[PDB]
């Protein structure tokens, strides 16, 4: 039934810890970010990696905040109203 | 060598060298590097005897990043400790809430 | 470039994170989540490249910015 | 510009304001 | 050539002296690196700060074991403590 | 007993002007159904497919404010109606009744993956809310054409949105010309600026990270409008708007009992303007200078 | 002003300062700052209480909310 | 003399005067001893630092500086006693 | 102009700044204009902060700043 | 004993800014509570900047860039305007 490969998943990915996002794009992303702050800007590839490796991480704990503001209101669903409160709570918003 | 005159592994020149050109105080004592490194050697033979069980609980001869995560999260003193660094290939303890469990 | 953190991307990391339903809003909330973090990490790396008079951006600015923020990383040199 | 010849115009316009709401009880 | 420090031989000899059959990764021995110093530094601004406080041009080992006991938690804090005196005193009655 | 009689809706003799596939708030039943809205010669019209006994009439004379707002960053469309006098829709009484349609739709086809076809969804669903913005846009003109300038069609300014709590969830409230609305989440909110007396902002002090702000009315038979949680970053800006559409403002420390405060202006309303009316609320008007330092 | 009664304070402060160390003095000013300190600290805790009570569509903060908002603050 | 259960001198109006400044309206009875645990938490853990610093200085009492510290250390800067 | 605050046309004090930022254990050398820049910082800071909270106290109908209006 | 606060320092700038206006004792420790604050802010980023490049003198480019981190976008602006203006006239005079 729907929420048997959720779980499923929700186990595999809790095994793993390889990086969840795939690298081009994050790099792309990082240089058109970057690009409107001082053009000709060069990245080691560590300061790629290492902003992946932050970013996954402080996703997934505001993730995990948001899980638990859902299951406090009585769901299973998270909303965008879940994650501003947890990010307000945190002090963040 | 100094680190011998204490029983010690980690070293006492480095860290009064490091003392010294840290920009702490005027003027350092002998006591302190001492202690500072005694300090840390017993903190990272906890960090590494708990990793080593961890590992071993995986059944594995080496070390690496995520044996350190488990045991640092799953440590309460040192979780406390290191609550806000974030380890590189660490991944997340498993922890599934209890009312998203399947009925 | 900021289409390129595809849906099931972000239902990967929600599934580590142990969010089981996930609404349709999340994905855009969550890249603008994202692009605040990034663009406030990626100033504070700039702003230490430019001081340390560099056209390239190292690892060590990015350990920097993020003990800077708080977000203390290990295994990256620091 | 410099700053403080802005805040002084900034702060005039809110005495405009408070000026306004003094005529809005009134 | 770049001849740069670390305590990768150190933290190697400590851990074949808790687990002698038991290796480590280089991705984790730059981890404890990383840790080694990142508690160096805290414990050291803690000093600092103490030190200046207080109105004193040294620091000692008593703003070290102060800044251990601020900064770490109970139990743990007293075995850090128990270590840091006994060799301080072990070095001190030789010499 | 406040369900005012209406005149019957005057059908169009020719064919309707009309907009297919939209949803109505409050629903007339309990089951959400698709219907077809019509443009008739006093009024509107709401018609399911499924049920003929559904239509919901309201005539342009009743309406007070005609609200238009676009899918930009929510995953709906809405044509909102304000009324003068309240409806019975089903077994609900309401002022509001909305017409919307959900742009959120499902794209991904779970032959290859990849980029490309991730962009070409993106890039169908701008065009589909596009598309659906300029459908529901051109509607609500021809409603208020067919008013005979009885109705302006207003559109909220995102760019001076607020957000706040003024019933149980945090939402953006969004000025439009002549009101203050939220459109979004059930229950509604439309405050028309017109309407208000005073604003009062509660809990202004130094440390809260949270304002309230209270808007009271003219008419003091009205209940008061509390919007609470508001960032107090919005602060400065609420007080240059509330400037900017004539409404006095005054702030305080503490919430007040407006339950209490109210009764007494109604037993009263002369007696309370005689003291002074609503300069109460300045705090403490000591006018002495303070001189704390010794 | 400050809330909590000001000698129920000063003797709540000293009853916990007992079990460090016996016999402790305390300077006035170092009690009006924790007393600053607690309120603000309780107000603040009790802002983010209201919060999740309002998410759970109530108006009553209850126990569990506290229990949440010191878990999303990283309170132990 | 010995300080037994001071706790209950956080008075249940007084909490209740916090949570309207907190913006509460309707409170829960069971509140009142959470709130007092939390609190108890609380001031040990700042108390136990600014003891800390009290007792390194080779002084017998605390004074305010020892407080700001000790609140500095947590993030919890203070202004208006000094610093 | 004798004293560094008016050669900088400052309020601050150049010379105490400097005090604090040698015998204060920060770096083994101190520039020329990092004590004027930090003074001029300061006080740019120092006025922004005051003009909005004698617009508060003012708002108030208070002539003394209290920490309320801070 | 002389004690040090910034609190002449801080009439000064308030004649400046409100002839009219009036400061309490409680005011003037709060603000020289936060100049004391700001300075150990600064200074300690300084450092720390001057350690990170392996340098031994705090000038005015570090003080600089420590603004520019520490404040935000106008503020920042603002405040690094401020500062090199008047460092440029003190090295004009």
């Amino acid at each position: 039934r729907p929420g048997t490969v959720a779980l499923r998943e929700i186990r595999r990915y809790q095994k793993s810890t390889e990086l969840l996002i795939r690298k081009l794009p994050f790099q792309r992303l990082v240089r058109e970010i970057a690009q409107d702050f001082k053009t000709d800007l060069r990245f080691q590839s560590a300061a790629i990696g290492a902003l992946q490796e932050a970013s996954e991480a402080y996703l997934v704990g505001l993730f995990e905040d948001t899980n638990l503001c859902a299951i406090h209101a009585k769901r299973v669903t998270i909303m965008p109203k879940d994650i501003q409160l947890a990010r307000r709570i945190r002090g963040e918003r | 060598t100094r680190s011998s005159r204490a029983g010690l592994q980690f070293p006492v020149g480095r860290v009064h060298r490091l003392l010294r050109k840290g920009n702490y105080s005027e003027r350092v004592g002998a006591g302190a590097p001492v202690y500072l490194a005694a300090v840390l050697e017993y903190l990272t033979a906890e960090i590494l005897e708990l990793a080593g069980n961890a590992a071993r609980d995986n059944k594995k001869t080496r070390i690496i990043p995520r044996h350190l995560q488990l045991a640092i999260r799953n440590d309460e003193e040192l979780n406390k400790l290191l609550g806000r660094v974030t380890i590189a290939q660490g991944g997340v303890l498993p922890n599934i809430q209890a009312v998203l469990l399947p009925k | 470039n900021i289409q390129g953190i595809t849906k099931p991307a972000i239902r990967r990391l929600a599934r580590r994170g142990g969010v089981k339903r996930i609404s349709g809003l999340i994905y855009e909330e969550t890249r603008g989540v994202l692009k605040v973090f990034l663009e406030n990490v990626i100033r504070d790396a700039v702003t230490y490249t430019e001081h340390a008079k560099r056209k390239t951006v190292t690892a060590m600015d990015v350990v920097y910015a993020l003990k800077r923020q708080g977000r203390t990383l290990y295994g990256f040199g620091g | 510009k410099l700053r403080n010849e802005t805040t002084n115009t900034e702060e005039e316009k809110e005495r405009l304001r408070k000026e306004i709401q003094k005529q809005l009880h009134e | 050539r770049s001849r740069k420090e670390s305590y990768s031989i150190y933290v190697y000899k400590v851990l074949k002296q808790v687990h002698p059959d038991t290796g480590i990764s280089s991705k984790a021995m730059g981890i404890m690196n990383s840790f080694v110093n990142d508690i160096f530094e805290r414990i050291a601004g803690e000093a600092s700060r103490l030190a200046h406080y207080n109105k004193r041009s040294t620091i000692t080992s008593r703003e070290i074991q102060t800044a251990v006991r601020l900064l770490l938690p109970g139990e743990l804090a007293k075995h850090a403590v128990s270590e840091g005196t006994k060799a301080v005193t072990k070095y001190t009655s030789a010499k | 007993e406040d369900v005012v009689a209406q005149a019957q809706l005057v059908e169009f003799k020719g064919r309707p002007k009309k907009l297919e596939n939209v949803f109505v708030r409050p629903a007339p039943d309990s089951k959400r159904v698709t219907g077809t809205l019509f443009i008739h010669q006093n009024g509107i019209r709401y018609q399911s497919p499924v049920r003929s006994d559904h239509r919901v009439d309201i005539l342009f004379s009743n309406i007070k404010h005609l609200f238009f707002q676009p899918c930009k960053e929510e995953l709906m469309v809405i044509i909102h109606c304000h009324l003068k006098t309240p409806l019975m829709i089903g077994k609900k009484k309401t002022f509001d009744v909305q017409f919307y349609r959900e742009v959120s739709d499902v794209t991904v086809d779970e032959y290859r993956y990849g980029d490309e076809d991730e962009l070409e969804q993106e890039q169908e669903e701008r065009r589909r809310k596009a598309l659906l913005d300029k459908e529901f846009r051109r509607f609500a003109e021809e409603i208020s054409e067919a008013s005979n300038g009885l109705l302006d069609l207003e559109t909220p300014f995102r760019e001076l949105g607020f957000t706040g709590v003024p019933f149980r969830s945090s939402v953006l409230c969004l000025p439009t010309r002549d009101c203050l609305i939220q459109l979004i989440d059930t229950p509604f909110l439309v405050v028309t600026l017109e309407e208000i007396e005073v604003a009062h902002l509660e809990r202004v002090q130094f440390g809260l990270k949270n304002f309230d702000l209270v808007f009271v009315f003219k008419d003091f038979s009205k209940p008061v409008v509390h919007i609470n949680t508001i960032p107090i970053e919005m602060l400065e800006f609420v007080k240059q708007w509330l400037t900017d559409v004539d409404i006095p403002y005054s702030e305080g420390a503490v919430n007040l009992n407006w339950g209490t405060i109210m009764k007494t202006i109604q037993a009263d309303p002369y007696e309370f303007f005689e003291n002074g009316g609503w300069s109460f609320l300045g705090g403490g008007e000591s006018d002495d200078e303070e001189s704390e330092e010794e």
